[PDB]
């Protein structure tokens, strides 16, 4: 799914009563991974202590 | 007005979100004056072309 923003008209406080505030909610979904590890070559410059 | 972007985070299912309100700044630009002046005579104004 893409980027979606939803508007929350009413927030609550520690006693389940309105506290005069609102907010914006946004969320996103994605996933990825490598299938074949031998189709790449990566160079590492490691420094000894 | 200047600011920075919000910070997202990867969250699990049914995981409470954390507020990411940004911070704001304000530059200021003063305005100053420069001037120049030159006096002339009547005969100099009438003679020199």
């Amino acid at each position: 799914i893409g980027m979606t923003v939803e508007f929350i008209p009413h927030l609550f406080g520690t006693n389940r009563r309105p506290n005069g505030s609102r907010g914006w909610f946004a969320y996103y979904r994605m996933g990825a991974d490598v299938v074949n590890p031998n189709a790449f070559r990566l160079l590492n410059v490691e420094t000894a202590s | 007005v200047s600011s920075a972007a919000v910070q997202w985070s990867w969250d699990a299912e049914f995981e409470e979100v954390s507020d990411d309100s940004p911070e704001f700044g304000q530059p200021e630009i003063p305005v100053k004056k420069a001037q120049g002046f030159v006096p002339i005579s009547i005969e100099a104004l009438q003679d020199e072309a």
